[PDB]
């Protein structure tokens, strides 16, 4: 989640 | 946005597991070096930056070793996370963990960049990041990743967002 908040 | 990457990619063979360890140590002795380096980054600005002239004046040294020093702990939080979890860092999908780091540390991709487009990506950085704890694994998901055995499971569970 917090990854891809921000791929 | 990737389900793309999230359609065909494989397992990570040993050596293409390294490559990507690698990188994120080569990047996180780069960032160190930035803010703990007056020279080296003053000289990277000049080699980077399409106009080192303007980076200096509307956005200046210290704003770009703030980001740097968040970058260098962020890089070393990853780099424990794989230690600490053997599976993360399971297939090819995983190299999108990257992308966190090169705008700050590619040549092409700042040189391309504009200053506004830097000013506001190292604002952003720098308010996301730190309320942010990425790479700081949970029991929960050190024992998912523990127990990971195919890239089936894996694709479901990162498909499934």
């Amino acid at each position: 989640x917090x990854x891809x908040x921000m791929x | 946005k990737l389900i793309e990457s999230l359609q065909e990619n494989e397992l990570l063979n040993t050596d293409e597991k390294k490559k990507i360890i690698d990188q994120i140590k080569t990047m996180h002795d780069f960032f160190k070096q930035m803010h703990t380096n007056k020279g080296a980054l003053d000289k990277v600005l000049r080699n980077y930056m399409k106009d080192y002239r303007a980076v200096i004046k509307s956005i200046g040294v210290d704003k770009f070793k703030k980001v740097y020093r968040l970058l260098e702990s962020e890089t070393m939080e990853l780099l424990h996370a794989i230690a600490e979890n053997p599976n993360f860092l399971f297939s090819k999908f995983d190299r999108s963990i990257l992308g966190i780091f090169l705008p700050f540390f590619s040549k092409p991709i700042m040189f391309k960049m504009s200053i506004r487009e830097m000013d506001s990506q190292i604002e952003l950085y720098g308010t996301k990041l730190p309320l942010l704890k990425l790479f700081v694994m949970t029991d929960e998901e050190m024992n998912f990743y523990a127990n990971l055995k195919t890239i089936e499971q894996y694709n479901d569970y990162v498909r499934d967002l």
